[PDB]
């Protein structure tokens, strides 16, 4: 396919959802569907004060709209 | 199809790709798919409000650099491709 | 078994109720209708529920013969 | 599932789901509305402050279901209107735009809340700007 | 094909049905297809839940749109 | 028995449509414009062409003067709204009975 | 061996699990199993309404009897475990 996930296992990515909600988490694994397998999540809801922890989780492929890791730049 | 056929030659290229929620990517695609799910590099992401804000500038330039992203195709609602 | 589409043909040239996104609601006389939820009414009268300053509102149209895009179909029943 | 690709050129206006109006040339179109549009512009309408704005936005690729509704257009004729119209900043009536926009959306959830007490869902697009 | 199962051992029974807006159907199943459309019979409507205000009582098959569903589940109480 | 609403098993608002190409139609948004015009063409998406267009002015749009035909995006259509004399209801009730037939699979 | 996201919720049958919608919504139960859309069979399920700013302002829509088929179409996050 058209992103190796394999490249990003073991560390933290950042994970857009179609209704309006970002989860941050290291990747476990994942599929050809892009179903993933995070661990240490953090669900950010729609700022920061809305933080909820949930560790292990599944996040389904089909509602993933963005993916890239959590290491980032600003400006 | 027709999107995917035309990005396909577009690899290699800057663009400006614009989400349905008006976050702005701006990147070098490196890979599109049948789905026209798309791959960039050298990536800087800003919303539609701060690239207007910052035309008489005002705040200038707040933005953030990556250096990879995935973006899903039924999440695009329009590219904005180079001069040539 | 009867399957939905099958139960909803019964109603076909009778009187339905259909409830639509945004607050509205039409009777009218079933045509037609597809697996999408796309209808034809006959002798329709819509129904636009408004709020006057927090306030609940209504107000109607009718009409003869129309179309009904069915992505914006919630529920249909009787009059 | 053969892919219907129309080339053509005409000049256009086309209007998005999120509320902008675009006038270009259509280059390309395949049979779910997805368009390739040359020399794109960016116009801004307040016909009840007779107040315009305009900004370029080149070659854009736009994706079908984002669009509501297009149709061909006399650019020169539709200049004409303009003339006797102010030109502001494209900056500044994007600003207002979004004013107005933002105003709208704060209607429609206030809406949403308040039909909601009284059991009615006014199921609503956030998306539907136009 | 758990789903499919447990589809299929409660067609007649009592249901409730929540609809993506939170709108809840509940009454007696006569129809499901595959879509998950919905066809109900003596279908009261409440908003959220059950305990809430009575919006409506319907009087004949009230069909709803799979692609609304949120969930469907036993009645039992 | 042939019914011109029914071409085959998926194409039943489709067929509809195309019956009514050159008739005069009323076309509601869901943003409430309306748009008065003669049908030109629709597709299988039930996206339509209008020919020679009067709208219902807005303050957010601005007329157009030189605009004749529009596309329609067909997911963006509320309303349809015609006239009795322009369907054979007989037909309609028959063709969705076929639908129906077919759809149920 | 590797870790796969099907093979998680598998080894969740008979466990209690948070099941996250799209919107601000989730049922905590015990899950029963699903299909290949990850439609969700749940057992005597939780209905949680979530507030965005407080997680105590949180409110329980209704404790489920039986089970309950949820809809795939509308599940964002899968926690094994459940809320904890």
């Amino acid at each position: 396919a058209i992103l190796d996930l394999a490249k990003y296992k073991d560390s933290k990515i950042r994970v857009k959802l179609m209704g309006g909600k970002l989860v941050i988490g290291v990747l476990k694994g994942y599929d050809q569907l892009m179903n993933l397998v995070l661990d240490d999540t953090v669900e950010y809801m729609s700022i920061s004060k809305n933080a909820r922890k949930l560790g292990l989780t599944v996040i389904r492929g089909t509602i993933l709209v963005s993916l890239s890791s959590a290491e980032g730049s600003d400006v | 199809m027709l999107p995917l056929y035309l990005l396909t030659n577009a690899k290699g290229q800057q663009m400006q790709i614009e989400l349905k929620n008006g976050e702005i990517i701006q990147g070098i695609l490196t890979n599109v798919d049948n789905w026209m799910n798309l791959t960039l590099s050298n990536v800087t992401e800003y919303s539609e409000e701060s690239a207007i804000n910052s035309e008489d500038n005002a705040e200038s330039s707040k933005a953030v650099k990556l250096n990879e992203i995935y973006i899903r195709g039924t999440f695009i609602k329009f590219i904005k491709l180079q001069d040539n | 078994m009867e399957t939905p589409l099958d139960l909803l043909k019964l109603n076909l040239d009778e009187r339905v109720y259909i409830k639509l996104r945004g607050a509205r609601t039409l009777v009218g006389t079933l045509q037609a209708f597809d697996s999408h939820c796309n209808i034809v009414l006959s002798d329709a009268v819509e129904t636009i529920y408004q709020l006057n300053n927090e306030e609940l509102s209504e107000s109607e149209r009718r009409c003869e013969m129309v179309f009904i895009r069915g992505d914006t179909v919630t529920l249909i029943s009787t009059p | 599932t053969a892919a219907i690709v129309s080339s053509v050129d005409r000049k256009i206006f086309v209007l998005l789901r999120d509320g902008r109006m675009l006038f270009g040339v259509l280059r390309t179109f395949d049979q779910y509305a997805n368009l390739i549009l040359q020399d794109c512009v960016e116009r801004i309408y307040f016909s009840e402050e007779n107040k315009y704005a305009e900004e370029d936005r080149g070659i854009f690729m736009i994706r079908g279901e984002n669009v509501v509704m297009l149709g061909e257009v006399d650019i020169d004729k539709e200049d004409q209107p303009l003339e006797a119209m102010e030109r502001i900043p494209f900056k500044e009536a994007w600003l207002t735009k979004q004013k107005n926009d933002e105003k709208r959306f704060k209607e429609e959830t206030h809406k949403g809340k308040k039909m909601a007490r009284h059991g009615i869902v006014y199921d609503f697009h956030k998306s539907d700007m136009y | 094909s758990v789903t499919t199962e447990f589809l299929s051992d409660i067609i007649g029974k009592t249901v409730n049905v929540k609809l993506a807006s939170g709108l809840l159907y509940s009454g007696r199943l006569e129809s499901i297809d595959g879509f998950m459309n919905v066809a109900l019979s003596s279908a009261t409507e409440h908003y959220e839940s059950n305990n809430n205000k009575l919006l409506n009582k319907f009087n004949s098959d009230v069909f709803l749109r799979g692609t609304q569903v949120m969930y469907i589940s036993e009645q039992k109480i | 028995s042939e019914n011109l609403y029914f071409q085959g098993s998926g194409s039943l608002f489709f067929s509809f449509f195309k019956t009514l190409v050159d008739q005069e139609v009323v076309v509601e948004l869901k943003n409430d414009i309306e748009i008065k015009g003669t049908l030109q063409s629709v597709d299988q998406f039930l996206n339509l062409k209008l020919d020679n267009i009067s709208c219902t002015d807005e303050k957010k749009y601005p007329h157009l003067g030189s605009v004749r035909n529009i596309f329609i995006r067909g997911s963006t259509v509320r309303y349809v709204y015609l006239n009795k004399n322009m369907v054979d209801t007989n037909l309609l009730q028959d063709a969705t009975r076929r639908e129906v037939m077919t759809e149920r699979k | 061996p590797e870790i796969l996201p099907l093979e998680v919720i598998d080894k969740t049958i008979n466990q209690k699990v948070l099941i996250v919608l799209q919107s601000n919504r989730e049922f905590e139960g015990t899950l029963v199993g699903f299909d290949d859309f990850v439609n969700v069979i749940l057992e005597d399920a939780v209905e949680w309404l979530i507030d965005p700013e407080d997680e105590s302002r949180n409110e329980k829509v209704m404790q489920h009897h039986g089970r309950m088929l949820l809809s795939g179409n509308n599940i964002a996050i899968l926690v094994p475990g459940g809320k904890k």
